[PDB]
């Protein structure tokens, strides 16, 4: 009955940095591991402990290190941060006494940037129905585009009335590279929200579609004319 | 009440890294089986090591074993690693685990462990528990181990059912073994004692085959008290030795005599007088220069 | 380390000088059950000795068995030298056929 | 390695069936579980399995295990849009704490919609209302009628997606264009009845 979340969400990194991921458990588990995840491969144990200050290898714990504060929190830190690395990192905790219970938390993103200057938020534009749609097949698609973003740390959403919605919803499983020479290449992604005719006529309803970005906090801070690229929500509006 | 089946595991861990198991079998004094570390398999030092069993059987039971030997290791490294402060290498484990056979199908298992020379766990029932004077962290990993029901359940068939099973079928096929009668050799010495004036005699009794035996210095019918019976060391041969010391101040020899009862011998005890005609000549043959 | 060994050196038959016999060597009562067994002529290593299994006792004591085929004489010496680290140097015994 | 999942990916028509195999030699193999993981997301339990013939389920979920053949097979029935994810079998190599986990590579299952009264068309959206770029995409299509990707640098396209109105139960897939309208999918092979 509790939760394991895991900190950050998204994480942007640079060549040779330092890293900190945060895992935090309520279920009162002993054991707390840390798993690496590559795609094709399937989980692979970095680091797990018994407890404060038990810190066990697992088999990739090369280039890793790891630390339990405490029997509800176990940290994971990489120590030298590579090139082109992109990388998910799952932690899990389980019951000394029932090997059966394990919990996962939701994952950890990483993305390491060539330099901090590629780092953009996304400009979002929503797009009005049709006329053709809407009396040839009585119903109305608004679409959104968020454009430009790097890196894809995005999380789309759609608003009516002040209230989210996930009927008649779809976002893409994949964003789009805007100019896929580059590895520090721009995203892009696009969103369509169905709704009958007759609820797109009135203007009574709003239509808000919300992008939120995950870039950049204070003390990760940076130099350049450009308007710092924070952790932001971007919206586009519609009646 | 008659046998007592024992499979001896010694588990030796020296770092995190370096580890050895090394098994042998007994049925009473005679060993049927031996399992090197270096071994994939378990190999037999008797001709009848596979009982009643079947190659199927045998070879079902060798796999779980090989499994387990694996398992236990890494088992015991990761106890290690939780158990941190409290314990730590070098490790030195003791596994006793059998049955005691006796007549009219009647059996009790056993399963026994000892940590750094001490017992300090036993199986008993249904699960792993603590023995009286056991440390207190054992505690947990008891917990631990008890929440495996899978290798409860198999240690549970193994004592139950395997052992009185297996154990039935190696005493009807290592009868004219276990039944053997090997008869044993006298020969005396003597060493000076501590005492001015005093000498220890020897009475050497060797290549004796079952184990019980009686040996007594005698003057004439009067059993002489200050006899002093030695441990039971083992022949290479799987027969046993021992020896029977007295004391008695210089002169006393004569008179003496050594005797042997033992059930290869029938009813015919060995008599061995001191200043035998036999005595005389073998220790002609014993003369050295100390 | 913990437990030292006790050595004993017995003959497997009545010792004749000038006659084939086996000598034993039986090491008890240590711990760990590391240990180095050796058995030497005129305090020269036995080339060919053989060894039992390592196994314990019910108390939990540690034995083995080690012996080799030898020839008693009047002057050529016996002796078993046992290496275990509860000792700071390795203990030899003397076979004597008199006790 | 020592968790092989097959196939590596499948395709199953909504309300259909899907069935995920899994093979190991993990020894000892005390119990083996999957897990479903949605994108950009953890690890959920699904099922457990433990004896050496066993059957399990969970809503629409059930799974079997064969420990003699060292195989499991995982069950979904009546295949949903939300069962869309990667699936995971695990195998744990002790009954105790003391175990380790071996982790399979996963199966993607992708659930393709079934689209019984198809009307493909494209249309040109306008923004709102500051500027006016024009956003098409042709919607409405069958299953078979998948997007091929770009093959020009100036104008992008996305892959199909589908989205679901619950209270109308209607699905519909959808492609989105932008960079004229007319001339935005003439490498993926339209269906010939087409709305303009
Ligand atoms: C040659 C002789 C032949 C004669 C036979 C006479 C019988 C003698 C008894 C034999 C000795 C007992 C051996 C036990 C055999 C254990 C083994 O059969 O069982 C299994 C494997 O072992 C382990 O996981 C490691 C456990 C490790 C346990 C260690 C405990 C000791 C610790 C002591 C504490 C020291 C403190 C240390 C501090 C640092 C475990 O399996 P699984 O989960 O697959 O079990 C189930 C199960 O098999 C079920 O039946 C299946 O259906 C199921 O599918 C399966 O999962
Ligand atoms: C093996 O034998 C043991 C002991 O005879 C059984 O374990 C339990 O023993 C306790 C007392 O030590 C009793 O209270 C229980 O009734 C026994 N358990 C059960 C389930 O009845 C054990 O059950 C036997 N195992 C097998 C597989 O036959
Ligand atoms: C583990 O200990 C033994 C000493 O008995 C040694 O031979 C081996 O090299 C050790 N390994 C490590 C980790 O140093
Ligand atoms: C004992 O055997 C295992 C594998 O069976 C091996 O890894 C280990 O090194 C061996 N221990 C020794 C040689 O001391
Ligand atoms: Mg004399």
């Amino acid at each position: 009955g509790g939760i394991i979340t895991q900190t950050p969400k998204f994480l942007i990194g640079q060549e040779g940095q330092k890293l900190t991921l945060k895992c935090q458990q309520n279920f009162n588990h002993d054991t707390m591991y840390w798993y690496r995840q590559d795609s094709g491969k399937g989980l692979r144990l970095i680091y797990y402990s018994y407890g404060a200050g038990s810190t066990e290898k697992g088999d990739l714990s090369e280039g890793y290190d790891a630390s339990r504060e405490k029997k509800s929190s176990f940290s994971l830190t990489v120590t030298s941060a590579q090139k082109n690395e992109m990388a998910v990192f799952l932690c899990a905790s389980g019951s000394l006494l029932d090997v059966r219970e394990v919990f996962f938390g939701k994952g950890t993103r990483l993305t390491v940037v060539e330099a901090l200057k590629n780092v953009f938020p996304p400009e979002v534009a929503v797009f009005e129905p049709s006329e053709a749609e809407i009396s040839h097949t009585q119903k109305a698609t608004l679409v959104c585009l968020a454009t430009g973003f790097y890196p894809d740390h995005v999380e789309l959403s759609w608003w009516v009335n002040g209230k989210e919605v996930h009927s008649g919803v779809c976002t893409d499983p994949q964003p789009l590279k805007e100019q896929p020479a580059l590895n520090d290449s721009r995203y892009a992604l696009s969103s369509r929200l169905r709704v009958s005719a007759t609820f797109w006529q009135n203007p009574r309803n709003h239509f808000r579609c919300q992008v939120q970005f995950y870039g950049l906090s204070e003390n990760d801070e940076w130099t350049q004319d450009r308007a710092k690229p924070v952790t932001q929500i971007v919206s586009a509006e519609a009646w | 009440k008659n046998y007592t089946f024992r499979c001896l595991q010694m588990s030796s861990f020296a770092n995190r890294s370096w580890s050895r198991t090394d098994s042998v079998v007994w049925l009473g004094d005679l060993q049927t089986h031996r399992w090197s570390n270096d071994s994939a398999t378990i190999s037999f030092t008797k001709p009848w090591s596979q009982g009643k069993l079947s190659n199927q059987q045998w070879e079902k039971l060798q796999h779980m074993f090989q499994v387990y030997r694996v398992s236990f290791t890494r088992d015991i490294q990761e106890l290690v690693k939780m158990m941190s402060p409290k314990e730590d290498y070098p490790i030195e484990i003791q596994l006793s685990a059998g049955c005691e056979m006796y007549p009219g199908n009647a059996s009790e298992s056993f399963l026994h462990v000892a940590f750094q020379g001490k017992y300090v766990v036993r199986f008993w029932g249904t699960s792993w528990q603590t023995v009286p004077g056991a440390p207190s962290w054992l505690d947990l990993p008891i917990k631990v181990l008890n929440a495996d029901q899978g290798t409860s359940a198999t240690v549970q068939m193994l004592l139950n059912d395997t052992c009185p099973l297996f154990v039935r079928g190696l005493l009807e096929a290592g009868k004219s073994d276990l039944e053997k009668q090997e008869k044993p050799v006298a020969w005396l010495s003597s060493v000076p004692s501590s005492a001015h004036g005093h000498r220890q005699l020897v009475c050497h009794v060797s290549g004796f085959y079952p184990k019980p035996v009686w040996v007594m210095w005698m003057r004439g019918d009067q059993e002489q008290q200050g006899t002093h019976r030695g441990d039971f060391l083992p022949n290479a041969d799987e027969t046993w030795y021992l020896q029977a010391t007295l004391d008695v101040e210089a002169g006393e020899e004569a008179g003496l005599a050594c005797r042997v009862k033992h059930s290869s011998l029938g009813g015919q005890d060995i008599i061995l007088y001191w200043g035998s005609l036999h005595h005389i000549l073998d220790a002609q043959k014993m003369v050295w220069n100390h | 380390i913990q437990k030292t060994p006790q050595i004993q050196v017995y003959s497997r038959h009545p010792p004749e000088n000038g006659k084939p016999n086996i000598l034993n060597c039986y090491v008890t009562q240590f711990h760990p059950p590391h240990i180095e067994i050796q058995m030497l002529k005129n305090g020269k290593k036995i080339p060919k000795v053989e060894m039992s299994d390592m196994s314990f006792s019910k108390d939990w004591s540690f034995y083995i068995l080690a012996h080799t085929e030898f020839t008693p004489t009047e002057t050529d010496t016996y002796a078993c030298r046992v290496k275990h680290a509860s000792m700071a140097e390795p203990k030899t015994v003397y076979w004597d056929r008199d006790m | 390695t020592q968790v092989e999942q097959s196939p590596q990916s499948l395709v199953v028509r909504q309300g259909e069936n899907s069935v995920l195999q899994c093979n190991y030699s993990v020894t000892p193999d005390n119990h083996l579980r999957w897990f479903k993981q949605d994108t950009g997301k953890g690890l959920v339990s699904l099922t457990v399995l433990v004896d050496q013939k066993d059957k399990t389920s969970n809503g629409r979920y059930s799974a079997t295990l064969d420990k003699d053949a060292k195989h499991s097979t995982l069950h979904i029935t009546a295949t949903l849009l939300d069962d869309t994810a990667t699936y995971i079998c695990v195998v744990g190599d002790r009954g105790s704490a003391l175990g380790r986990l071996h982790f399979g590579a996963g199966t993607q299952l992708i659930v393709i919609p079934d689209i019984q009264n198809p009307d493909p068309a494209v249309y040109q959206l306008r923004d709102s209302k500051s500027s006016d770029k024009s956003v098409c995409l042709f919607t409405d299509f069958d299953s078979q009628t998948n997007v091929s990707q770009s093959k020009d640098s100036d104008v992008y396209i996305t892959d199909k997606c589908v989205l679901d109105m619950r209270s109308m139960d209607f699905k519909s897939n959808s492609a989105v264009a932008w960079s004229a309208c007319a001339n935005a999918f003439n490498n993926s092979i339209i269906p010939e009845d087409t709305f303009f």
